[PDB]
C-alpha cells in the first residue's frame, strides 16, 4: 500500500491485512531507491515496519509499498570463506556474491539441532592464561570483558589469529579430523575499526581462512541486530551440513546490545533496569543458544563474543546477563595494560563454572585441571597480600605471604607476558605453571592431593 | 474456529471467541504453535504464543484444546526426558530430524510407544475407590515400580472393570468407572492442569534428616525434609556442580531436575553424567538416572516452556509424594523465569512494578513454595512423603536487593549464601553464617544428636568460630596482624582450614567423593580440637611456631580426606580420624612444659 | 547488601571524612618525620 | 499547502501534509519560521519550530519548501560566524541590528552579494564527468587551498553547459547537466542534507600528521590527522585556552570550529581573537580567521541548531576532504550537543536511557566518528586529506563516569589529561602521563622512523622515564634519597628537564608554544642523550655533585631549549642541536675521566 | 478485627490481636490497581497505600464507656532490610513508636533479637500504671 506515517525506526503502514509476521516489504522512496524492511508489528489493514536500512525521508501518497512476500531468510552457502560480505544479507560491498543452497532463518530455532553431548574436545588460543586458567572447548562461550582505556580490538585480534596457528597443531595430535573456518562478525563499529581487522588477518596468514561481515556505524540500529544474526546463519550451515568446526568472533556485542535499547527508547515499550530492555533476556540469548556441537559430532559452533564495558562496572547490565549465560568469564584489566603486560589478562574473576567441559584430557594432560585450580588459589592469596602489603608494611606480614607475594609478581611477568606471535603449546604452558609452583614449600602445597604433588613439582 | 485478528510482538489477538478458560492451551495458525489465553478484550482475545513466531498469518487458524495447560501424569516419566510444555524431547528427534524444537511442531505429551506392564491392585471388583488411591502399578525401573497408577483427584466410584495382569498401551483403557452410569473410562495416563496444586490429607511437621551428601551444607546449615531453600549466586558458582552431586547422593526416591533457561551444554553433560556414574545406594543400568526425570529448557527456548517448568515440575513432584516417594527437587534458577515474567509483562502491556518486573511475581513464587513441605499422601493406603524445594537465584551485579531475591527471600525459611571473593579462590560454593541461617538448624541437630554424632555442641563452638574469624579479619586489614592477641591468631588458622576442606568441592585428583554427616562430624571434632589445644597451650606460655609446625601432617590429611572414598574403617568413624585425636593429645602436652 | 534509600546522607559525610582525615594524617606523619631527621643526627653526636 | 492543527509548546503539528518527507524543510506560517518535521502520525506532521511559535493562530498556511533541510557547500566558507543549520550571524549584524537572529528573521545560508572568480576544470561540453570529479576552481585566498568546485556526488551525465571563466554569484547557474533531459540547473555550491554522510572514493585508517605546533601534543603522545580523540572540559577557565591555541598553532589546511551549546564569553573570545592573531607559517588578511570557517552556538540559541551544530560542521570537514586538505574539526562540547537531545525527547514525549539521555545518543555518537577520519578524496586526478576530530566532553553529572563521557572514550582511541591544578596556574597546555593513551602510537612512531626522526626510540623512552620517576619519588620521601644510589636520582633529574621544557609551555608566548614537528623531536634528543651518559658516568666513578657540575653547559642548554627560535637554517634541521651533539660527547670524557 | 470490636464492646474481653504479615497484605496493594483508572505512587507502591493501613488501624484502640479493648501487635517483615523502604515508612509514622529487630544479634544466636536504640515509645510516661 503507501505510508501512512513514520515515527523513528518505526513506520507506519497502512495497508491490508495479507502480511505474515516478519515478511519483508520494500519500501520505494520517490527516488526510485528501494529499501528493506520487516514487519515487526501486523493489525488489521495497517502494519508497523521497522526497516533495516535509514530511518528518515519516507513519504506518504508519493511512496509505495510492494511485498516480498517471502519472511526474511539469509542466503547461506559453505563456499563462503574468503569471500566478502556486508551485514545486511548481501555484500553492498560489491563483494563475491553469497549464493543459496538453503535460506535459513534467523529466528533461533530453524531446524536447530545441538548438544545432548557436551564438549570434550580441547581447543587453544596458544595463551596461557586463557587455555590453562579456564579452558577452551568446542561449543565454549567466552565474553572477552573490555574497557574504554583498553585497546578491544587489538585484544580480539590477537586471540584469533593465534588460535588459527596452534589450531592445525591440535589437528595433528587428533583433537581434530574436521576443517577450520572462521567467520568474523563486524556489526557498527568504526571505519579504522573495520580496516584494522582486515589487516591483522592478513599479516597471520590469510583472509581465504575467514568470512567478513562489515556493518558501517552511519547505517542503522535495526540493521546491527541483524548483523550476528547472518553470522550464525553461516556457522550453522558449515556445522550442519560439512561436519566442520567453526569459531565465530563477535565483534562488538555490546553495540548490539545498545540497538536493542535504541528500540524501546523510540517505542513505548517500557525498559527494565537502567533503561535496558525487559526482553533484553531474550534478545541476548538468541545468540548465545545457537551453540555447541552441530549433529553427526564432528561439527561445532564454538563462540568468542567481544565485550566492551562502557562504564568498566560489574553492575551494568549488559556484562552481567552474559555472564550467567556463558560458559566462561575472560576479564581483561587495565591495570595489567599499564603495566607493560601484554596479553593483560586478569584471571582473579576469570572463571568457568563449567570447568570440566572446558578442560580436555584426551589431547591435554589431566594434570592440567589440577594445576589450574591450585594456581588460581596461590594467584588470589597473592592478591590479599599485596592490599596487605601496602598498609601493614612488611613490619608484620607471615613467613607464608611473603612467598604469595613474589608468586604474584614471578606469574604476571612470565606466564601473562607472550610475545605478538609467540605460541606456547598446553603441555609447554604445563612445565611453565610447575616452575611458578616449584618455589612454595610441600606443606605450602597442602591442599592439592599427595599423589600429584610428589609425581610432578 | 477463531480467526487471527493482529500479531503484536508475540502477543496475538483473535476475535469469534465466545469462551475460553484461563491460560487455555490452544494450538495458534496452521503451524500449530503453544499458546494461552491471558486476557480477554471484548469478542478478541489476548493470547500469547510463545514459541518463536516469524511467519504467522492475520486470520490464520486458532484451534481451542478447550481446557488449560496441563500435564500428563501416568507412566514413563522416569528415564524419559521432557520440555516445560510436555513434549517428549527423544520423541522429536527421531521424526523432525531436529533435536531441539524447531518452529511449528505438534507431538503428544508422553510416549504413547511404550507399552507399561500393569498388576491389579487390592481394589477388585464392587470395590469403592477415590483419588490418590493405588489402583495399581507400574513397572519401569530395575529395582522398584516408579510410577503408581493413582485414580486422580476430582474422581470417584466403584470399579466395575479391573482389567488383568498383562502388557497395555497409554491409551488403551484399562479401568471403566461406576458412579451416575459408565462415568468414563479412564487410561493409564490421568491429566491435571499445572495452575492448581494437588490436593493432600495433611501437612506433617518438617523435622526429619534431609541427606544432601554435600559436606559443606551438613556441616553449616544442614536442610530438613520438607525444607525450602533459597541460595544466590552468579557464574562460578557451583550451582550446575552442586546439583550433579545433590542427585548422585540424595535419600530421595525421586529428582526432579528443572532447566529453567540453560546453556545447553549444561544439560547436555548433566544427562551423558547420571548413566556414567554409579549410585551410592546401587543401581543396575543408568544407575543415578533411574532415579532422574529432567525438564531441560534452553535459552530461547519457548518463553512457555520457562515459565511453566516450575508448575510442570511441582505438580510431578506432588503426584510422586502422593504416590508415597520422598523428593528433592531442584530447579535451576527461579531467576530466569522470573525474566519470562519481565518479557511477559512488556508485549501484553501490563503496568510492572521495580526493575520493569511485575508486581504479581511475589504471590506466584510464594504458591510455589507453599505447596511444597512435608505430608501424608492423599488416597486411602497412606504414606509419607516431602517435598523438599532447593531454588536457585541470582543477584543484579551484587545487589541481593533485587526484587527477584528479596522475594524468593521472604517465603524461604533456609538461605544459603554465596561470595564472590571466595569462589575466586575455589571454594564454591561458598557459605558462611553471615549471609545464611535455618530455622530447621535447631530441630535438625536434635535429630542428628540421636543418630550417633555429638553435633549440636560442635555447631555451636563451630558457629562462633565463623563469626569472630570475619571481624577479626578486617583488623589484620587495616591496623595490622600486630594489634592481634595469640587466642585470635588461632581462630585465623582454624578458619582457613574449614573454608578450603568443607566449602571446597573443587578437585585436584579427582570431584571429592560422597562425605556423610557421619564424615563431616569428624572433621568437625579434629577442626574444633586443634582449636580448644592450642588456646591453652598459648594461655599456659608456648609458641604459636611451635603448634602450628606440629599438627602439620594432620592439616594435610582433612584436606584431602574428603576425596578419599568413604569408609576407612568405617563410615562411622574412620581410622584416618581417629589417629589424629591421639597426635594432638600428645602434641599439647609436649608444647605446656 | 546495602539500604537502597539515603546510603547517600551516611556515605556523604564518610567519604569527606576519609579524604578529610587523609590530609591531617599526611601533616601528622610529616610532622613526626620532620622531627625524626633532626634528633636522629643529634643522637650520634 | 498544511493548515496549523495545533501549537503546544514550540512543537506544532499540521494536517493537509501529503508527500512529506521525515526530514522535509518546512516553513511555518505567514512569518517563514524554520522547522522540520520529525515525526508523521496519519495525515498530521509533527514539526520541531526552533523559533518562537507566538502570534502563530491555529489555520496559518504550512509551505513546504519542498525538500529536507540541507547546507550549502562551495566558496565563501572561510571568514564566516555561522549558526549550528548555517545561517550567518555576520549578514544579520548588518541589516538587523542584532548579533543573535531573531524570530521570523531568516536568511539564505551563503551570501549572494558576494561574488567569486569561477575557473573552468579539464573538462568540456560533451565530455561525460562523474561524481566528484572536478569541474572547476575558485581561488580567493593565497594563504590555503582554496574552494574546489566538484561535481555533486551522487550524480552523473554530460555537461550541456560549462560556464567560461569570469565572475558569477554563488546564486547564479554556472552549470546544466545532460542526465534524462535537463538533470537540473546546478550552482556554484551544492546542497546536501547533513543527516547524511557524504562519500569520498574509499576511507582508510589514519597514519598521516601535519603539524600541531604545541610541543606536549606532538610529544607525549602523538596528534595525528584523521583521528578521534577526547579533551576534557572546564567550562571556559582551561577549555578556552587549549582550544584558541590548538587553532592558532596549527598550521593545517582548514580549521572548522564547532561551539555545540557553549557559555556565550567563549563564542565571543574565538571571533574577536581571529583576524588579531598572527600565523605562524606568514601572510596577512586576517590571519588565522582567512583558515577558519565558525560555527558558534551559544545555549540561548535554538535547541535543534544546538543538536545540528556538529553535523553541519563535519558535512564541511568532509567536504574540503574531497577537495584533498587537511582539516582539523575542534568540537566543543559533545555533553553540550548531547544535552539537546535530553530537551528535544522531552518535548515529543520519547522515553530516554539513563540520566535522562536518550539511546538515540550511543549510535549518534558512533556515526559521527566514522564520519571523520582519513580518506582518498573524491575527484579524478585524487589526492590525500582528512579530518580529525577532537571533541571536548565536559561535566555533565558533576564527573565523567555520565553517558556522554563513557560512550564516547570507548570508540575514540586517544585520551589527553588536562591537569587542572597546572591550568588554574595558566600552564596550557599540560598533559599528564599517567592518565593520557593513544592507541595510534605504533602505526605513526614507524611513519615518523620513515620520515628522518629517530621518534620510536625518544618517545618510549620519554613515557618510561617519567612512570618511573614517581616511582623512585616515593623511596625518596620513606627512606630517604641518601641512601639511594646516584642512578636514581639521575632519573629523577632527567624526568624534571622533560617536565618543565614540554609539558609546563606557556601559550602566551610564541617562543615558548609554537616550534615545528622536526624542532620538538629534536628538543627530545638532547634529554635522552644525557640521560644515558649521566648514569654510564656516575657508574665509571662520578657524584651527584659532581656530575652537576661537570655537564654544565649542555645542562643549560637543554634547560633553554624552549627560548630557540623555530628555525637557525632551517624550521626542520636546527643547526644548534645537531653541533650540541658533539659539545655533548667531548663533556662526556672529561667528566667520566 | 471486626470480630475483635464484638467481644470487645458486647462482652467486655480485652483482645489481642496479631495480624501477621503486613508483607503480604502491602504486595497485594501493588498487584491490584494495575488494570483500574487509581494508578500506584512512590515505586510502585500504592499513593493510597496509607488508606489501606489506616482502615486497619480504624478498629483499634479504646472503647467508649470503656467495656473493654482492642491492642494490636502487627508483624512487617523488611523485605530489603531497611526502613527507609515503604511498608516500615508509611506505616511507622501512623504507628505510636516502633520496636525494631537485630541483625546483627541473631547471627551471634540471641533471641529474642532486637535491639533498643532504634526502639522509641513516645507516650510512654503518660501512659503507664
Amino acid at each position: 500500500n503507501t505510508v501512512s506515517g513514520v515515527n523513528g525506526p518505526l513506520v507506519i503502514l497502512e495497508k491490508v491485512k495479507f502480511p505474515r509476521y516478519n515478511e519483508i516489504v520494500n519500501l520505494t522512496l520517490p527516488d526510485g531507491t528501494v529499501r528493506q524492511g520487516q514487519v515487526l508489528e501486523i493489525r488489521g489493514d495497517r502494519a508497523i515496519v521497522q526497516v533495516f536500512e535509514g530511518t528518515s525521508g519516507i513519504d506518504v501518497k508519493k511512496t509505495t509499498v510492494e511485498f516480498t512476500g517471502e519472511s526474511l531468510r539469509i542466503p547461506v552457502s559453505e563456499d563462503m570463506l574468503g569471500r566478502i560480505f556486508d551485514g545486511s544479507g548481501r555484500p553492498i560491498d560489491n563483494g563475491p556474491k553469497v549464493f543459496a543452497e538453503d535460506y535459513l532463518d534467523i529466528n533461533g530455532s530453524p531446524i536447530n539441532p545441538y548438544a545432548r553431548i557436551y564438549p570434550e574436545e580441547m581447543i587453544s588460543t596458544g595463551v596461557s592464561a586463557i587455555d590453562t586458567m579456564n579452558s577452551i572447548a568446542r561449543g565454549q562461550k567466552i565474553p572477552i570483558f573490555s574497557a574504554s582505556g583498553l585497546p578491544h580490538n587489538e585484544i580480539a585480534a590477537q586471540i584469533c589469529r593465534q588460535a588459527g596457528l596452534v589450531r592445525p597443531t591440535k589437528d595433528v595430535h587428533d583433537g581434530h579430523e574436521e576443517n577450520f573456518s572462521i567467520v568474523f562478525a563486524a556489526m557498527g563499529v568504526n571505519l579504522e575499526t573495520a580496516r584494522f581487522f582486515k589487516q591483522d588477518f592478513e599479516e597471520n596468514g590469510s583472509l581465504e581462512r575467514t568470512s567478513l561481515f562489515l556493518n558501517l556505524a552511519n547505517d542503522p540500529t535495526i540493521e546491527r541486530i541483524i548483523t550476528p544474526r547472518l553470522a550464525l546463519t553461516t556457522a550453522e550451515y558449515l556445522a550442519y551440513q560439512t561436519e566442520r568446526h567453526v569459531l565465530t568472533i563477535l565483534t562488538d556485542m555490546s553495540s548490539y546490545a545498545d540497538a536493542l535499547r535504541e528500540v524501546s527508547a523510540a517505542r513505548e515499550e517500557v525498559p527494565g533496569r537502567r533503561g535496558y530492555p525487559g526482553y533484553m533476556y531474550t534478545d541476548l540469548s538468541t545468540i548465545y543458544e545457537r551453540a555447541g556441537r552441530v549433529e553427526g559430532r564432528n561439527g561445532s559452533i564454538t563462540q568468542i563474543p567481544i565485550l566492551t564495558m562502557p562504564n568498566d562496572d560489574i553492575t551494568h547490565p549488559i556484562p552481567d546477563l552474559t555472564g550467567y549465560i556463558t560458559e566462561g568469564q575472560i576479564f581483561v584489566d587495565r591495570q595489567l595494560h599499564n603495566k607493560g603486560i601484554y596479553p593483560p589478562i586478569n584471571v582473579l574473576p576469570s572463571l568457568s563454572r563449567l570447568m570440566k567441559s572446558a578442560i580436555g584430557e584426551g589431547m591435554t594432560r589431566k594434570d592440567h585441571g589440577d594445576v589450574s585450580n591450585q594456581l588460581y588459589a596461590k594467584y588470589a592469596i597473592g592478591k590479599d597480600a599485596a592490599a596487605m602489603k601496602a598498609v601493614v608494611g612488611e613490619e608484620a606480614l607471615s613467613i607464608e605471604d611473603k612467598l604469595s607475594l613474589e608468586f604474584l609478581e614471578k606469574f604476571e611477568k612470565t606466564f601473562i607476558t607472550q610475545g605478538a606471535y609467540e605460541d606456547r603449546t598446553v603441555f609447554e604452558s604445563l612445565d611453565q605453571a610447575w616452575s611458578l609452583l616449584r618455589i612454595y614449600p610441600k606443606e605450602m602445597l597442602n591442599r592439592i592431593s599427595p599423589k600429584i604433588l610428589d609425581e610432578f613439582y | 474456529y477463531g480467526a487471527i485478528y493482529s500479531v503484536s510482538g508475540p502477543v496475538v489477538i483473535a476475535e469469534n471467541m465466545i469462551g475460553c478458560a484461563m491460560y487455555e492451551l490452544v494450538k495458534v495458525g496452521h503451524d500449530n504453535l503453544v499458546g494461552e489465553v491471558i486476557r480477554i478484550d471484548g469478542d478478541k482475545a489476548t493470547i500469547q504464543v510463545y514459541e518463536e513466531t516469524a511467519g504467522l498469518t492475520v486470520g490464520d487458524p486458532v484451534l481451542r484444546t478447550g481446557k488449560p495447560l496441563s500435564v500428563e501424569l501416568g507412566p514413563g516419566l522416569m528415564e524419559t526426558i521432557y520440555d516445560g510444555i510436555q513434549r517428549p524431547l527423544k520423541a522429536i528427534k527421531e521424526e523432525s530430524q531436529s533435536i531441539y524444537i524447531p518452529r511449528g511442531i505438534d507431538t503428544p505429551a508422553l510416549d504413547r510407544t511404550i507399552k507399561w506392564q500393569f498388576t491389579p491392585g487390592k481394589f477388585q471388583v464392587g470395590d469403592h475407590i477415590s483419588g490418590g488411591d493405588i489402583y495399581g502399578s507400574v513397572f519401569e525401573n530395575s529395582l522398584i515400580s516408579s510410577h503408581k497408577i493413582l485414580l486422580p483427584p476430582r474422581s470417584r466410584g466403584t470399579i466395575t472393570w479391573i482389567a488383568p495382569a498383562g502388557e497395555y498401551t497409554l491409551d488403551e483403557k484399562i479401568l471403566e468407572v461406576e458412579f451416575d452410569g459408565k462415568k468414563s473410562d479412564f487410561t493409564l495416563y490421568h491429566t491435571w492442569p499445572v495452575r492448581v496444586p494437588r490436593p493432600v490429607t495433611e501437612k506433617l511437621s518438617a523435622d526429619y534428616p534431609l541427606l544432601t551428601g554435600q559436606r559443606v551444607l551438613d556441616a553449616l546449615f544442614p536442610c530438613v525434609q520438607g525444607g525450602t531453600t533459597c541460595i544466590p549466586g552468579a557464574f562460578g558458582c557451583g550451582k550446575t556442580v552442586i546439583s550433579q552431586s545433590l542427585s548422585k547422593y540424595s535419600n530421595s526416591d525421586a529428582i526432579i531436575y528443572v532447566g529453567c533457561g540453560e546453556r545447553g551444554n549444561e544439560m547436555a553433560e548433566v544427562l551423558m553424567e547420571f548413566p556414567e556414574l554409579y549410585t551410592e545406594m546401587s543401581g543396575t543400568k543408568e544407575p543415578i538416572m533411574k532415579r532422574t526425570t529432567l525438564v531441560a529448557n534452553t535459552s530461547n527456548m519457548p518463553v512457555a516452556a520457562r515459565e511453566a517448568s516450575i508448575y510442570t515440575g511441582i505438580t510431578l513432584a506432588e503426584y510422586f509424594r502422593d504416590q508415597g516417594k520422598n523428593v528433592s527437587m531442584i530447579a535451576d534458577s527461579s531467576s530466569r523465569w522470573a525474566e519470562a515474567l519481565r518479557e511477559i509483562s512488556g508485549r501484553l502491556g501490563e503496568m510492572p512494578a521495580d526493575q520493569g518486573f511485575p508486581a504479581y511475581l511475589g504471590a506466584k513464587l510464594a504458591s510455589f513454595y507453599e505447596r511444597a513441605g512435608k505430608a501424608v499422601a492423599l488416597g486411602s493406603p497412606d504414606r509419607t512423603g516431602s517435598v523438599s524445594i532447593v531454588a536457585a537465584v541470582s543477584p543484579a551485579g551484587g545487589d541481593f536487593s533485587d526484587p527477584v531475591t528479596t522475594a524468593t527471600l521472604g517465603i524461604t525459611q533456609v538461605f544459603w549464601g554465596l561470595d564472590k571473593k571466595l569462589a575466586q579462590r575455589k571454594h564454591f560454593p561458598s557459605i558462611n553464617t553471615s549471609v545464611s541461617y535455618s530455622k530447621y538448624t535447631n530441630v535438625l541437630n536434635k535429630f542428628y544428636d540421636s543418630n550417633y554424632p555429638e553435633f549440636p555442641v560442635l555447631r555451636d563452638r563451630m558457629k562462633e568460630i565463623l563469626s569472630n574469624a570475619e571481624e577479626l579479619e578486617q583488623v589484620v586489614q587495616l591496623v595490622g596482624k600486630s594489634a592481634l592477641s595469640d587466642s585470635d591468631k588461632i581462630t585465623l588458622d582454624v578458619a582457613t582450614l574449614i573454608k578450603e576442606d568443607f566449602l571446597q568441592q573443587n578437585g585436584y585428583s579427582t570431584y571429592d567423593a560422597f562425605c556423610p554427616i557421619w564424615k563431616t562430624f569428624d572433621m568437625m571434632r579434629a577442626f574444633i580440637s586443634y582449636h580448644d589445644e592450642a588456646q591453652k597451650a598459648v594461655a599456659n606460655g608456648a609458641n604459636w611456631s611451635k603448634l602450628a609446625d606440629s599438627t602439620g601432617d594432620v592439616k594435610h590429611a582433612v584436606s584431602s580426606s574428603k576425596f578419599f572414598e568413604p569408609s576407612r574403617g568405617e563410615k562411622e568413624v574412620h581410622g584416618e580420624f581417629e589417629k589424629l585425636l591421639s597426635t594432638m593429645q600428645e602434641r599439647f602436652a609436649e608444647s605446656t612444659d | 547488601v546495602f539500604p537502597t534509600r539515603m546510603t547517600l546522607g551516611l556515605m556523604k559525610t564518610k567519604l569527606k571524612g576519609a579524604n578529610q582525615g587523609y590530609s591531617l594524617l599526611k601533616r601528622k606523619s610529616e610532622a613526626l618525620t620532620k622531627r625524626f631527621r633532626d634528633i636522629t643526627k643529634r643522637i650520634d653526636d
